[PDB]
RNA sequence: ACCCCUAUACCUUCUGCAUAAUGAAUUAACUAGAAAUAACUUUGCAAGGAGAGCCAAAGCUAAGACCCCCGAAACCAGACGA
RNA sequence: CCGAGCCUGGUGAUAGCUGGUUGUCCAAGAUGAAUCUUAGUUCAACUUUAAAUUUGCCCACAGAACCCAAAUCCCCUUGUAAAUUUAACUGUUAGUCCAAAGAGGAACAGCUCUUUGGACACUAGGAAAAAACCUUGUAGAGAGAGUAAAAAAUUUAACA
RNA sequence: ACCUCGGAGCAGAACCCAACCUCCGAGCAGUACAUGCUAAGACUUCACCAGUCAAAGCGAACCUUUGAUCCAAUAACUUGACCAACGGAACAAGUUACCCUAGGGAUAACAGCGCAAUCCUAUUCUAGAGUCCAUAUCAACAAUAGGGUUUACG
């Protein structure tokens, strides 16, 4: 199944958002775009926060 | 199922028969209808008990004169089975001020200014 | 019929227009009644006598 | 042994029939699959209802039907036509009413 | 509309079709020890075939058999008239380039 | 409700009311969207963004809460930097 | 009552009046022909 | 019920049962080129369009493609896709043999004729040049829908066609401040001789395009009209406007249009030098203004609305305190 | 007076009751619509009203109008009873 | 009068259930969703009152899809006078039969469902008596008159 | 067995239309991570709740179905459990002929009343049997009437 984890933002800001990936596949490290920072910057999964 | 119903239009195309049958000439036709009610409303459609009160027909007869034009025609189409419909004939023309209130409908659907 | 419908077009609008309008008056025209007076003071008479 | 199929209609089809004044933005039609294609001034959704782009009277017209040559299922079906055959569908318009503006004096310097 | 006269102007199924003595189905067999040669001569007999309106169906190939290789071909043909399929055949005789096998055998 | 409190004899408020409605003095009664804060990671953009609105209550939403609140929620408040100060009033109504 | 039944169905008053009023109505052939010379 | 098409029904004609023996559209280019032609012939149903609507000449052309052909160096820079045009040769060319057609369609799409003569077209059968001197050493011409600045339009310009008298006009069709239908003249030579201009009879003198700022892109045209024996003819706006149409209506009989070359001005700061220096009047600024948004009518219950409704409807943002 | 002609008690409950559904022998007496929020109407005063508090972007104050009767089997507390 | 006594009190228990609910007269007034819900209720629709101002219904032409009939929708005119909105609001809101299109049942049911329309729950005349078929409605008095619907029809086997 | 949602027919042509009605399907996945933010005007499953579409604008770039509130958890952004009886009691099953009350003919059984599938009777046809022989007698497939005695149905 998929599970919904939570990126959180390489920047240093407080920024995160939830994105969904397979629970077999690797942790994600996904370019996004900071609102705070205002550019586009890696986010890291940081933990698991529910099972779908 | 129970709808409204479209008269085909050749039913309103009269023939020389007619012509000589109700002695109604269609080139220089009459200009007024005079209608009368003498069917009630009742256990027929909303839709002919509306036509009904828009003509006025309220009262069964009692003539009611109306424009012989396309659309007043649309209408008494629809509620042509409730209604007798006579042209009105003026065979002194119509009244004059004067005589206006001297006229007199004659059962023959004729509008004579004396009386 | 006596016309066409391209002839009957428009040839009641003044007539239908008037109409309406009178309807839109009495409509609008609606309004609570005056008060007089007289028909406060004319009351008193219910006490009216002969003396 | 007959379960479900108690789903309501979805009330598609024309909001909006010829003639009827539309202002911009005000959906035309919602259809399941493409009974009206959009015309000029008309946009179209993600669920294919049909909108009005400015505001106008909105017509319905017949029109050869061209389509995207990425819309590889319909030019498949095209190839498969007869030299004489020509495709049509139905297309709603909206024909703007009013100008897109007007000068104005402002000021007399 | 269904009650207007423009009903049914968009209608395009009946424009596609997706399913007096005549020929059968018809296989020409081209077995060539050139694959450039077969080829060729495939090209060719489809490119009379699609000039004189003959309805070709497949022109697929048999497997290769080894017991050096000849190349199979084969040419799907249906639809001939009297003198058409004389004139047909006649060309085919008077156009083979060099040492190749035609048949007019049927399916199956 | 209680329409005669049992210690004052008073019409009491529906405290569930104050705690999910605000009420404009006109008698425009806002609330926030059903669901507005459930399960975003499976509603489109556009859904969370109709979620995320304040939304205005019909006529008879309007006279219920009405009800159910008494006349001291419905007066006149002239709070510091009030954000619906500006919408407490209608304006250019026509009936 | 279904439309189609297997016994003949009775019809409203109206329509059996109908039917009466639009009965078939044969040409009387003049003076009876085999009377007739 | 089911009404009869009106007419022949489309995909009707090549209705058969030999659909298999029936030559398909192989490619989408020819349904392409098919569509547009049914889409531009017309019909009895409602349509888009409805509402929103000498022989040794020849001999010696095809002796001279036999030429070219013959020389083989051109085909070696066709086959390289290396070989080129003369620009200048083409346009003369051009202008001598079919560029009248083309400027016609420039003008009716300008919409010249309508505006000028009320749909009455005719043809430029004359080449006519014009140019305004830029500085000293350039001159910037006046093509067919040309664009050129008030700055550079500032003075008269040269004129050069080859041909034998004329009457030469300068309209602005669309720079009237006062009347929708009028138009400003610029300058007016009549009884030319010949081709040199200098000579002309100057009725009214020279002046420079003027539109207004923030009033759109005016559209000036240079008339030039056959003249075949003179006639005596006859700074101020009232003075410089009149209809072309009817100015024209009283000189027909012996002049004709021969010659046209149109350009696009805008607004320059010599506008204002304009407006000021000679005009002697307060220039006008125009601003296209949009229609203000259309919002339903305000309800009393806005219901399911989100709150930016009862802004939609306010007037001042500023805070409003009533009685208070 | 009757004879003539016309006329299928009442209430309630029901789609529909002469109904062979309910209630009623009959008389007298007794026996069943209590009130707010907001409106509307009529006064008073009016950017203010109100006899503190409250309301107020014509409001506020006062009045007028509007929310039934009988009936379980029960439950619990405390007594009284072999 | 014991599957849990009796009395008093809580207690005017509670009852979506049954019954009852008292002067005169006039007027308007009739068949979806959710619900431990279908014996109830809330919202809608309908309905009543008052108010505002301005179009409302009817409605021809034009118009509304491919796949694979009856009609409907929409609105210039026209006949008409109503409609919308604002304020306040109860009650009715899981009906009957008839005609018609269907489904289920057995091309049964005075059977059960959906749809269009009519009538009934409202007056009168008729079809024998008669909710639902037909005629007909707006109210009173008359010891006048013209009408509407409105009454079943049929009798039949020789043979060259 | 079912209870929520969706597709097709009933329901042919705007919308809308039931069922113990005839069939089918779903409780998500793939994708990307602007699949962002804002905002005119609209649609709307006949209420509300909820659910849809969307110009313009800003910002990057150059997507195709399920469930409320409260309550919890998280600094917050956000997230969760069931609520599938799928408008959702936070947590409660069997049984009563020992039963009780309030009602219900709006709802069963006997009975009455409809109906006539079933049942019964009579004719038509002769297949046919009847040693042959249709019709002394009997009788198949059926057809047409009648009855209201069974079993059912309302
Ligand atoms: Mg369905
Ligand atoms: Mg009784
Ligand atoms: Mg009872
Ligand atoms: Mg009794
Ligand atoms: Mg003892
Ligand atoms: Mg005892
Ligand atoms: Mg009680
Ligand atoms: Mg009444
Ligand atoms: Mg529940
Ligand atoms: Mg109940
Ligand atoms: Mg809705
Ligand atoms: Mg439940
Ligand atoms: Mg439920
Ligand atoms: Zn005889």
């Amino acid at each position: 199944k998929n599970i919904l984890v939570r990126m959180v933002s390489e920047a240093g800001t407080g920024f995160c958002f939830n994105t969904k990936r397979n629970r077999l596949r690797e942790k994600l490290t996904l370019l996004h775009y900071d609102p705070v920072v205002k550019q586009r910057v890696l986010f890291v999964e940081k933990k698991k926060i529910r099972s779908l | 199922k129970f709808t409204r119903s479209r008269i085909p239009e050749k039913v309103f195309q009269a023939s020389p028969e007619d012509h000589e049958k109700y002695g109604g000439d269609p080139q220089n036709p009459h200009k007024l209808h005079i209608v009368t009610r003498i069917k009630s409303t009742r256990r027929r459609p909303y839709w002919e008990k509306d036509i009904i009160k828009m003509l006025g027909l309220e009262k069964a007869h009692t003539p009611q004169v109306h424009k012989n034009i396309p659309s007043v025609n649309a209408k008494l189409k629809v509620v042509k089975h409730l209604i007798r419909i006579k042209p009105l004939k003026l065979p002194q023309g119509l009244p004059a001020e004067e005589n206006m209130s001297n006229t007199c409908l004659k059962s023959t659907g004729e509008l004579v200014v004396q009386w | 019929p006596y016309m066409t419908r391209e002839q009957e077009r428009g040839h009641a609008a003044v007539r239908r227009r008037e109409a309406f309008e009178a309807i839109k008056a009495a409509a609008t025209s609606k309004f609570p009644p005056h008060r007089f007076i007289a028909d406060q003071l004319d009351h008193l008479n219910v006490t009216k006598k002969w003396s | 042994k007959n379960l479900g199929g108690k789903s309501s209609g979805r009330r598609q089809g024309i909001k909006k029939m010829e003639g009827h004044y539309v202002h911009a933005g005000n959906i035309i039609a919602t259809q399941r699959h493409f009974r009206w294609h959009p015309g000029a001034h008309v946009g179209v959704g993600k669920n294919k209802c049909l909108y009005a782009l400015e505001e106008g009277i909105v017509r319905y017209t017949k029109e050869v039907y061209v389509p995207h040559p990425r819309n590889t299922e319909a030019v498949d079906l095209i190839t498969r036509l007869p030299k004489g055959a020509v495709l049509y569908k139905t297309f709603v318009h909206v024909v703007p009413a009013k100008p897109e503006g007007t000068f104005k004096l402002v000021a007399m310097l | 509309y269904k009650t207007k006269p423009t009903h049914g102007i968009g209608k395009y199924k009946h424009l596609i079709k997706a399913e007096d003595y005549e020929y059968g189905v018809l296989n020409i067999h081209l077995t060539a020890y050139d694959m450039t040669l077969a080829e060729s001569y495939a090209q060719y007999v489809h490119n009379l075939c699609n000039s004189l309106s003959i309805k070709v169906e497949e022109s697929y190939a048999m497997p290769t058999k080894t017991i050096l290789t000849t190349h199979e071909r084969v040419v799907q043909i249906s639809g001939l008239s009297a003198t058409f399929a004389e004139i047909f055949l006649e060309i085919i005789q008077s156009s083979l380039p060099e040492g190749v096998r035609l048949s007019v055998k049927e399916h199956t | 409700l209680t329409y005669f409190s049992a210690r004052k004899g008073k019409r009491k408020t529906v405290k569930a009311v104050i705690d999910r409605f605000l009420r404009l003095h006109c008698g425009l009664w806002v609330r926030r969207k059903a669901g507005y804060k459930k399960k975003l990671w499976k509603k489109t953009p556009a859904r969370k963004k109709r979620l995320r609105e304040f939304v205005f209550c019909n006529k008879t939403q309007s006279k219920l809460l009405d009800k159910m609140t008494t006349s001291f929620w419905k007066r006149r408040n002239w709070y510091v930097d009030d954000p619906y100060q500006k919408y407490h009033d209608r304006t250019n109504l026509k009936v | 009552s279904k439309a189609v039944t297997r016994h003949r169905r009775v019809m409203h008053f109206q329509r059996q009046k109908l039917m009466a009023v639009t009965e078939y109505i044969p040409p009387k052939p003049a003076i009876h022909p085999s009377c007739l010379p | 019920r089911r009404t009869p098409p009106l007419g022949p029904m489309p995909n009707s004609d090549i209705d058969l049962s030999n659909l298999e023996r029936l030559e398909k559209y192989r490619s989408f280019d020819r349904y392409r080129r098919r569509a547009e032609q049914e889409a531009q012939a017309p019909h009895w149903w409602r349509t888009y369009r409805e509402y929103f609507g000498r022989t040794q000449q020849l001999l010696e052309r095809k002796q001279a493609i036999q030429e070219l052909r013959a020389n083989v160096e051109e085909e070696r820079a066709a086959r390289l896709r290396t070989a080129s045009v003369p620009l200048d040769a083409v346009r003369a060319e051009w202008e001598r043999t079919c560029g009248p057609y083309h400027k016609q369609r420039l003008a009716e799409y300008y919409g010249l004729y309508r505006d000028l003569f009320h749909g009455a077209t005719f043809v430029p059968r004359v080449p006519l040049h014009v140019a305004y001197a830029v500085g000293e050493d350039d001159l910037m011409p006046v093509y067919c829908g040309n664009e050129v600045t008030p700055t550079e339009a500032a003075q008269a310009p040269e004129v050069t066609y080859e041909a034998e008298l004329w009457t030469l006009l300068l309209t602005s069709l669309d720079g009237h401040l006062l009347e929708p239908d009028a138009e400003y003249l610029h300058w007016l030579l009549t009884n030319i001789p010949g081709n040199r201009v200098a000579e002309g009879q100057v009725t009214c003198p020279y002046l420079p395009p003027f539109p207004a700022r923030g009033s759109g892109i005016h559209r000036l045209a240079f008339l030039l009209f056959k003249q075949d024996q003179p006639i005596d003819f006859s700074y101020q706006l009232a003075q410089r406007t009149f209809r072309t149409f009817d100015f024209y209506k009283k000189h027909q009989e012996t002049m004709t249009p021969a010659g046209l070359s149109f350009f696009q001005c805008r607004w320059d700061d010599s506008v204002t030098y304009i407006f000021h220096q000679l005009l002697d009047m307060r220039e006008p600024v125009f601003e296209f203004v949009r229609p203000p948004p259309y919002h339903p009518k305000q309800k009393r219950f806005p219901h399911r609305q989100p709150l930016r409704y009862l802004d939609r409807y306010r007037d001042s943002h500023e805070p409003t305190y009533g009685i208070y």
